[PDB]
């Protein structure tokens, strides 16, 4: 189980680790987060008290180094840290949790939610979305902007997700104009998971990983990314059989965690109702549609 | 974005555009089986392609046998509307390719937004007009071409005959809709009112009557009344 310390709390924020939040106070003793899952990667995320714009937070893994955070007071915000010395991380670490200063990663043993929602995402696949490579950990936050966004300013901080374009040469073959609009299954099966993502695990990472962005940080960017990918499937078809069971769960657990406040601004009505009602797939998302049905009956 | 009363001059500059009414692609007739059941034949239809600036009219007829074998032809007339007008934009000279293309039916824009992805600078835009189009197939010798067709075939016209000789676009394409209007509100007393007066005829390389200045301003007031009288019925008002 392992440990993010905290040099210190000097402004009063929100904290999260995952689905879990805490309220912090202007130099309350916090020294860190202890027993987090070893197996998954994690996001520790910030919202200030004073400018709740901005939030903004780091993925990690910790089988990849020693993080902790620190506050920098001139750029004025809680930042990730790897220590290479792993005796002064480790005697950090013990004074912190024998002083009883950290707050335990406060996990229910029944519950798989954490990893029904990163099941495909791994470090390696974000550290291609969010270029930063002199770190092990990736930094996003609420108004970073995807490459597709940008196309249509500062590409050293955006999100590079995947360009999904149904009305692009990429998504119509010549002479196929009206099949391949229609039904997007060579986009879907040759070009995105044989040609660029190379497997269904890439495809549902890159997925997972952009409904994560949306909903800690309300990018909307992230938001237009996880619709595109569900539209993409839903739009298809010619589905493997193993991939629509594996979206069904996918999408399940993301509709159950979704704060159900946040539905209006975090669910695109078209993409919900035509997926779910008009699409191929509309009879292949049992778990998802009866979730929906009962959850958020208004958007449909 | 939309083409409307507000910019209605843009049709008449020197920036190539041309409209497009897929209404007459896909055209039925509805009649009872020998069973009591319903089912449809199709007709010839044909693309109304044209430039309102010059009158260059590129009217594509579509045979029924592109129809043979097909499901969702409705939708499909969209698609192959779509395909032929990307085939015609292919067929131009570079200096003769439209710059925009109106559709006249919000539901062409997809389809032919697709078929035109070779030409990202061409501008593919809806219209709030309500053109009458759709009445070309009540101008006799489009409507002779047409249903005579044995197979796909390109069939090119001027639609305002040697008008723009003596008026301005604006005013062609004005008389152009007047006519259609007419003819798609009552066919019948439109034609009456063209062919009324035996002494003026259509020139076999012309689409309409040989009308003086002075017999246009009388067949148009002829077409406006219709028009009024049609509507004072329609709306009983």
């Amino acid at each position: 189980m392992n440990t993010v310390p905290f040099t210190s709390a000097p402004i009063e924020v929100t904290i999260g680790i995952d689905q879990y939040s805490f309220n912090v106070k202007e130099n309350q003793p916090f020294h860190g987060i202890k027993d987090i899952p070893i197996g998954h990667v994690h996001v520790i995320h910030f919202q200030h008290a004073d400018n709740s714009s901005m939030r903004y937070g780091y993925w990690f893994d910790c089988r990849m180094g020693n993080f902790y955070i620190q506050y920098d007071p001139k750029d004025g915000l809680y930042k990730m840290m790897e220590e290479r010395d792993g005796a002064k991380f480790e005697n950090i670490v013990h004074n912190f949790k024998e002083r009883q200063m950290m707050v335990s990663y406060p996990k229910i043993d029944e519950d798989d939610t954490w990893y029904n929602l990163t099941e495909f995402v791994q470090m390696d696949k974000i550290r291609k979305i969010v270029r930063k490579d002199e770190n092990q950990f990736s930094y996003v936050d609420s108004s970073m902007t995807t490459v597709q966004e940008n196309e249509l300013s500062d590409p050293a901080h955006s999100l590079n997700y995947t360009v999904i374009n149904f009305k692009s040469r990429e998504a119509i073959r010549p002479g196929h104009e009206m099949e391949d609009f229609l039904d997007k299954s060579y986009y879907l099966n040759t070009v995105m998971l044989q040609g660029i993502f190379k497997n269904s695990s890439n495809y549902f990472g890159e997925l997972q990983f952009a409904f994560l962005n949306a909903m800690f940080f309300g990018n909307y960017g992230s938001s237009l990314q996880w619709h595109a990918m569900i539209e993409l499937i839903c739009s298809s078809a010619t589905v493997p059989k193993h991939m629509l069971d594996k979206l069904d769960e996918i999408l399940y657990y993301q509709i159950k965690t979704l704060p159900e406040q946040y539905s209006d601004i975090l669910l695109n009505e078209r993409v919900w109702n035509i997926c779910l009602y008009s699409s191929f797939q509309k009879n292949s998302l049992h778990n998802t549609e009866k979730i929906m049905e009962n959850k958020y009956p208004e958007l449909l | 974005g939309a083409m409307n009363s507000s910019n209605y001059a843009e049709l008449f500059n020197n920036d190539i555009k041309l409209f497009v009414d897929d209404t007459n692609v896909y055209r039925v007739t509805v009649h009872k089986t020998f069973e009591g059941n319903v089912a449809t034949k199709a007709i010839n239809g044909c693309i109304f392609t044209l430039n309102p600036k010059t009158g260059h009219l590129f009217l594509k007829i579509i045979h029924t046998s592109v129809w043979a074998g097909q499901k969702r032809l409705s939708q499909l007339a969209k698609w192959k509307t779509a395909e032929e007008v990307s085939a015609l934009v292919r067929s131009l000279p570079k200096e003769e390719q439209p710059k925009q293309i109106i559709v006249t039916r919000k539901a062409m824009l997809d389809p032919l937004e697709v078929h035109m992805l070779d030409f990202p600078n061409i501008a593919i835009r809806p219209t709030e007009l309500r053109l009458p189009f759709s009445a070309a197939m009540s101008i006799d010798k489009l409507s002779d071409v047409v249903m005579k067709a044995t197979e796909p075939q390109m069939v090119l016209f001027n639609i305002y005959d040697d008008w723009l000789d003596r008026i301005s676009s604006y005013t062609a394409f004005s008389r152009l809709t007047l006519l259609l209007r007419a003819l798609k509100t009552n066919e019948e007393s439109a034609k009456m009112i063209l062919l009324s007066d035996p002494t003026i005829t259509i020139k076999s390389y012309h689409l309409w009557p040989s009308f003086t200045d002075e017999q246009w301003i009388t067949i148009e007031s002829q077409m406006r009344d219709l028009i009024l009288t049609e509507y004072g019925r329609k709306y009983n008002v």
